[PDB]
């Protein structure tokens, strides 16, 4: 709601088609890998471990 | 003195029936006028017939419909109705042995007859049988445990039983023998026995099987799977907490195969018999995860899997409790319940 921005300029975090948000391609990459880390963790209760993560860089 | 295992020998008891009857709607009938086999039929489809349980006890408490009736009896008034119901009595009073048109001649009068039909029967077989279920009643009455189940193992092989006292001595007989059977078999093999998952009532002259301690699978619960159920979360409870367990699984899956048709279908303790053992079910769970933060110092062990499986529960059993309160159900007080779940949900923190 707050982003109000769109288009392949920006990356959209969509859960199952639900479009959650926005952030820049570089912060796309850094939340892959961060995600990625937090899944092979047992630190993030609201994180199964067999999320599929889908990341297409720009 | 004690109750019989047997059919009322049929013979002047279904005459004295007619005689009764037959009166009392000629007599009725001429009642109904003045405020303006078949017989015994048409007397209880005048009167209906006995729901699931015994005494239609209903509150005491809503319609203030007034009765002030004016008395209306005027010993004048009621040998006004009488006079005529009595000459039509004797039409079939002739026809009656002499034994019965005395017997009507009695209870005509309102005299009672302190003669009981069965204690005067004498045919051998029905003859011992008396003496037996008076035997196992004054042996259970001084708890006689070694010589109370041979007579009652000797009175079921008698022809003469209709589960009766045999699923109501024949369960505590097993609490009280010591030694071998959890009434819960007898119980369960009882629970098969009579399912009767067909729902009769009314109709004809249930003057065999009267009492709501035999019967149902139609409506009216059976007692003696109620109480399958019940000594059964009892049977759970005892040394639990203190893969060869599942019997709080077996007893989850066993009314699992019910949810409604006749039992799940009537409501109450079939819906809260089932929360309470699936709230047993919470609380070992909670001691199994419990003392000094579940075990002892914290969990680490991967977050609390085991917090989740539990408040799946506590959410699950709070709908079984609500829907068995919604549907009618006055059993539960639900204020101690509702205390109780969140002062042990404050164990699960």
């Amino acid at each position: 709601s707050h982003t109000f921005a769109a288009g392949p300029s920006l990356c959209c975090v969509q859960i199952d088609g639900k479009i959650i948000g926005w952030v820049s391609h570089e912060q796309g990459k850094i939340i892959a890998d961060t995600l990625r880390y937090w899944k092979v963790e047992g630190k993030t209760p609201g994180l199964p471990i067999d999320l599929e993560i889908g990341y297409v860089p720009p | 003195m004690f109750e019989v295992p047997i059919t009322l020998t049929n013979r002047k008891f279904a005459q004295r029936r007619k005689l009764k009857y037959q009166y009392i709607n000629y007599i009725s009938r001429r009642f109904d006028r003045i405020s303006k086999s078949d017989e015994e039929r048409k007397f209880w489809k005048k009167y209906e017939k006995p729901e699931k349980s015994f005494e239609i006890w209903r509150t005491v408490s809503s319609q203030n419909k007034q009765p002030i009736n004016k008395q209306k009896m005027t010993y004048h008034n009621f040998k006004k109705i009488e006079k005529i119901p009595l000459r039509k009595m004797e039409i079939p009073l002739l026809h009656c042995t002499k034994e019965n048109k005395l017997y009507f001649q009695s209870i005509s009068r309102g005299l009672e007859p302190l003669k009981t039909s069965t204690s005067e029967v004498r045919n051998y077989r029905t003859r011992h049988i008396v003496t037996l279920t008076d035997l196992l009643h004054l042996n259970v009455s001084r708890h006689n445990w070694s010589l109370a189940y041979k007579i009652f193992a000797t009175l079921i092989r008698i022809p003469g039983v209709q589960i009766k006292s045999l699923w109501g001595i024949g369960v505590e007989i097993l609490d009280n023998l010591s030694n071998s059977s959890s009434g819960l078999d007898f119980l369960q093999w009882m629970c098969q026995i009579y399912s009767s998952k067909s729902r009769f009532v009314q109709n004809i002259n249930y003057r065999s099987i009267v009492p709501p301690f035999q019967t149902g699978s139609r409506t009216h619960t059976a007692k003696f799977a109620i109480t399958y159920l019940w000594s059964s979360l009892i049977n759970c409870q005892k040394s639990m907490e203190p893969t060869e367990n599942d019997l709080l699984q077996e007893l989850i899956d066993k009314i699992s195969e019910w949810v409604l048709t006749p039992p799940f279908m009537e409501d109450a303790e079939v819906w809260f018999i089932y929360a309470s053992c699936h709230l047993l079910k919470a609380d070992t769970l909670s001691r199994q995860f419990v003392n000094d933060n579940k075990n002892n110092d914290l969990i680490g062990l991967d977050r609390d899997i085991k917090i989740n499986q539990v408040i799946k529960h506590i959410h699950y059993v709070r709908t079984f409790l609500k829907i068995c309160l919604d549907k009618g159900g006055f059993a539960v007080p639900s204020r101690l319940i509702e205390n109780q779940l969140k002062s042990f949900e404050s164990r699960l923190y």
